[PDB]
């Protein structure tokens, strides 16, 4: 197939949901522990 | 003149420079996409790499600047070899210069410039090499040159053998124009035209 | 080949040839080859250094445009002396050469 | 010999072997040939001195 | 709207030349990345540009088509939109700073203190 | 002058006979930079380039960027086989140890008679033959970004010196692991440029 | 930013993102302050479009504006974009953090070690005759790195003077649960 | 015609050495290259330095100048030699001190232009005879403002 049969089965095929731009889906929290824990090892001076 | 000159002087070379690669004047081999060539330029636009066409725009765009005071036109002229014909006109208007801030704006409309430049000459036919060659032409409102050695002009610094070798350097002399976008910026109001045929 | 016209006349032919120039010259009393003497490329070096050294006054000039005498007719060097007269709407020109498209070439086949 | 020979500046060993066979030698102080010798351990340090020995008397030839 | 996005996007890409992508037209409309997948679209449908498609494969692969005669793996395709649309043949873009006040549709989690 | 053995021969060859490098005591700089003003006032006659080029040197005389190789004074002392070349740094503004340099808290490399009684008698004494003074060219004479940058050309350098040093070394101790740079540590071989380069980067680093 | 995908429920499970190394190349023996300014606003210009939705970890490496010894520390306050001010102010700095060229990381628990990689390529930069460039090679590489508990095998080309005082950081004391290189 | 009569003098006097140096009629290393300056270009200008041919030029561009009424082409033909074949043909001829002297200067430039893009020739081998009145011409500048307006064409072969 040609990139114009792909574009009219993707683009016209679009759900256009979810997209509510109010309240959006947060991030995963990840948190680096050792970030003011102590005894930052490479730290020279 | 504080901070106008120094953006002439990277527009005019980003000008020269799009000209010589799209017209096919030089092998783009020679030419890089580059960003910095001693000035932040507003777009990754080709730059040759070689020495001596590299002062020899610096000195034409030096010229060409300190002329400014009395100049309202600069054309690059694109010119045959086995005829001394004019076969491209690319002019460049001053009217007035707006002579005597927001650097990104500016820089922003060198760019729209440059890009309706580049989607102008891309729409021209393959250039071929082999002394398909350039010329350059200005216009002037009121200036004589070839005139100022009737003294021996007498060097004490570089300054006075600059001006001296600048005002010596210009001989006098004597189709589809298509326009395109300038600066609309304040202190740089520029215009742009084109020849062809 | 190529004709001369319809109406043309011709003069007397040249004295000199292409072997017995540099003969006569040298019979005339100056040297066959003037080599290049020592020249300041830059004219704001000059600064008048060729005075003299140890009694000898040497002669040493520069290159450039400024300092270079006018072409004389007849051993008069003719020069403008009136002050110029500017005209509005004037045109110029670009005189020196830009580089050549093989040289370039040249250069870069090189790989410098 | 060398000086009657050639004609250099230095006069030395390294100098002469650097000038006639294009090969550079260190050269250590007294002291750190005697520090290197009498190390009990780090066998590279004889080695080193052994080795620098015997490129000097082998340059000599 | 379809009308004053059209109006915006002939405007950005014939009076102040430059190439136009759906992150402009989402900031602009402030709406989301399908509905602005389908505006650019539809102003592809009904010419004097050169549009430049992104296809999203499987395995969480991205990649741009620039011969547009011979996508690979046409089955394991998921997605494909049309990414900008550029006046020139050279793509180069420019990139400046974006105040996405309302325009975000992921937040993180902190907040700025 | 250019020697051609053959008009077939193109390239000429540097014939000198009793040059002024011709001398007991002297530095290699003087040699070097007789024959580069030679070659240039040979190949092109150009007065200019030749003064851009003493200027030069002058100002990096003037400044420090010198080996230090070709700036000293070989005295000869006995045990004859007199094999002990001390070298004399540019003085004390005297007669200072190259480890006074080495441990190079200060400079005293001073634009001053060395340079002077050096390099204007042999330059004047071929410049008045053509009838020019090289004596007035010298009279003449007399922000967190570049300095992270100038700290990383330095120490790029000194890692260069480094590595050098240390497989120079190798031919004795036959090794690349440690120690190595401990034995290249105490070369002090007085015949190696490489060597003063070494020394005068680590005191550079020291301050 | 979940604008290409579009799969939310997919890309909101990146919580940060790592820059091991080489964000700006060039060669240190021929450039000036405005190429680097550039290459750093140009940076800048990434950093704020991204910042805002995934946290980011800056990790320099052996081209970077910083030193060349392993041990890097991180780059400076400076050499960022003006706009990112409110991002150096100490505190927030779970959404934006400048870590050393070495680091464990505890990522929810999970110890896990980076590196810029200038270990195992000064290793690589010698010819040993014995042992009999692929991947399986850098593997056991890293490897043998891991169970010699010495991460810089190579003092002199890699490690610089005065690295600590009777206790090397380099020798490692406790094993992590992912080696990053 | 006060100005007129001297600038034209001199700039046939140029043309002519230009003429006779640029080709092989003339050995070089016969002509000073490094001293003299035309009409202020920047340019090298060559003169000859033996005076027999200088008193030569000079006497017959006077001659040609005090009867410029009654002439109207003034042409240097370049005869080949063991075949006096005209090989090269340039052709000259049929206000302010100012605007002649500017047109003079652009003429210069153009024939300068014109005669450094010219193939090399064999050395002895043509000579150069002046005349008074499979085509390549070549069209350079000339004077306009002047009621003499001198035109500049060139031929080949
Ligand atoms: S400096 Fe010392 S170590 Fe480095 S090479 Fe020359 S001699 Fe060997």
């Amino acid at each position: 197939l040609h990139m114009d049969a792909l574009l009219t089965k993707f683009n016209e095929d679009r759900s256009l949901q979810d997209e509510n731009l109010s309240q959006p889906r947060t991030r995963v929290r990840i948190v680096d522990d050792n970030l003011y824990n102590k005894s930052n090892p490479f730290q020279l001076c | 003149n504080r901070w106008v000159e120094k953006w002439l002087r990277v527009y005019l070379k980003c000008y020269i420079n799009l000209i010589l690669f799209y017209r096919n004047v030089y092998p783009p081999q020679s030419f890089d996409y580059t960003t910095y060539q001693s000035f932040n330029l507003p777009q990754f636009v080709p730059i040759n790499r070689h020495p001596a066409l590299i002062d020899y725009i610096e000195e034409l765009i030096l010229d060409v600047l300190s002329k400014l005071t009395h100049v309202y036109r600069f054309s690059i002229c694109i010119i045959n070899k086995k005829n001394d014909l004019c076969i491209e006109k690319y002019v460049l208007d001053f009217s007035e210069l707006q002579h005597v801030i927001t650097e990104t704006e500016v820089f922003d409309e060198f760019r729209s410039s440059l890009n309706s430049l580049i989607m102008h000459l891309e729409k021209l036919p393959k250039v071929n090499d082999d002394t398909i060659t350039f010329e350059a032409v200005i216009n002037a409102i009121e200036l004589e040159l070839g005139h100022k050695l009737d003294r021996n002009r007498r060097v004490d610094s570089l300054e006075e053998k600059a001006e001296i070798e600048r005002d010596s350097n210009w001989v006098k002399c004597q189709i589809k124009l298509t326009s395109l976008v300038g600066s609309d910026v304040g202190p740089l109001i520029i215009h742009q035209f084109s020849e062809k045929l | 080949g190529l004709r001369y016209g319809k109406r043309a006349f011709v003069y007397g032919e040249p004295p000199f040839g292409y072997q017995d120039i540099l003969n006569k010259l040298e019979d005339e009393g100056f040297p066959k080859i003037d080599y290049k003497d020592p020249f300041f490329s830059n004219p704001v070096d000059l600064e008048n250094k060729p005075y003299a050294y140890a009694g000898k006054r040497f002669e040493i000039s520069s290159t450039h445009v400024s300092t270079r005498i006018p072409v004389q007719f007849g051993g008069e060097t003719v020069s403008v002396y009136n002050k110029p007269t500017f005209d509005m709407f004037s045109s110029w020109k670009y005189a020196l050469k830009p580089p050549t498209y093989d040289a370039v070439q040249k250069w870069y086949n090189k790989v410098p | 010999a060398l000086r009657s020979d050639v004609n250099l500046t230095q006069y030395t060993i390294e100098s002469a072997a650097f000038n006639i066979l294009h090969k550079r030698l260190p050269h250590f102080s007294f002291e750190s040939l005697t520090n290197m010798w009498n190390a009990k351990k780090s066998t590279t340090e004889l080695k080193t001195v052994l080795n620098y020995w015997l490129s000097r008397a082998q340059i000599n030839i | 709207m379809d009308q004053k996005a059209s109006y915006f996007i002939n405007e950005k890409l014939f009076t102040e030349v430059k190439p136009v992508l759906f992150t402009d037209l989402i900031h602009h409309l402030k709406i989301g990345p399908s509905m602005a997948k389908k505006l650019m679209f539809d102003y592809y449908k009904q010419a004097k540009y050169n549009c430049v498609v992104i296809c999203c494969y499987k395995d969480q692969t991205i990649k741009i088509i620039h011969d547009l005669s011979n996508i690979p793996q046409q089955d394991s395709i998921i997605d494909c939109f049309i990414y900008a649309f550029n006046p020139m043949d050279s793509f180069i873009p420019y990139y400046d700073i974006i105040d996405q006040k309302d325009c975000l549709t992921i937040k993180n989690s902190y907040e700025l203190k | 002058g250019f020697s051609y053995e053959s008009p077939s021969q193109t390239l000429p060859i540097f014939d000198a006979k009793g040059i002024e490098t011709v001398r007991r005591d002297g530095i290699p700089a003087q040699q070097k930079i007789i024959e580069k003003c030679i070659r240039l006032l040979f190949q092109t006659k150009d007065l200019s380039k030749i003064k851009k080029y003493l200027q030069n040197e002058f100002f990096k005389i003037q400044i420090g960027k010198v080996s230090a190789q070709d700036f000293c004074f070989a005295k000869e002392v006995k045990l004859y086989k007199e094999r002990i070349p001390y070298l004399v740094v540019k003085g004390k503004q005297r007669c200072v140890s190259p480890e006074e340099f080495l441990e190079g808290e200060n400079l005293e490399l001073d634009s001053e008679y060395y340079i002077n009684k050096i390099l204007i008698p042999p330059l004047d004494r071929l410049f008045n033959l053509i009838g020019i003074n090289v004596g007035n060219w010298a009279q003449e004479i007399v922000t967190t970004l570049s300095f992270l940058i100038k700290k990383l050309k330095r120490q790029k350098e000194y890692q260069t010196l480094k590595t050098v040093c240390r497989t120079c070394s190798y031919r004795y101790t036959s090794d690349a692991g440690i120690e190595n740079d401990h034995i290249a540590s105490k070369c002090n071989s007085y015949d190696c440029p490489v060597f003063y380069s070494r020394v005068k980067a680590e005191r550079y680093l020291r301050d | 930013m979940g604008r290409i995908n579009n799969k939310i429920d997919d890309i909101s499970l990146i919580g940060r993102l790592l820059i091991c190394g080489n964000s700006v190349d060039f060669d240190i023996k021929s450039v000036n302050k405005d190429e680097l300014m550039i290459s750093l606003t140009e940076f800048s210009k990434f950093l704020h479009n991204i910042l805002p939705s995934i946290s980011v970890d800056i990790m320099p490496g052996t081209n970077d504006p910083s030193d060349k010894s392993l041990p890097q520390q991180p780059f400076h306050k400076s050499l960022f974009d003006k706009s990112l001010e409110s991002y150096f102010n100490g505190s927030n700095k779970e959404i934006l953090n400048l870590v050393t060229n070495p680091y464990e990381f505890s990522y929810n628990g999970v110890d896990v070690l980076a590196v810029s990689g200038k270990n195992i390529n000064d290793i690589c930069k010698y010819v040993i005759p014995s042992n009999d460039d692929d991947i399986e090679h850098r593997l056991d590489l890293m490897e043998c790195t891991m169970k010699w508990q010495n991460i810089a095998p190579t003092a002199p080309d890699t490690l610089w003077c005065y690295p600590y005082t009777d206790k090397d950081p380099f020798v490692l004391d406790k094993w992590p649960h992912v080696y990053i290189v």
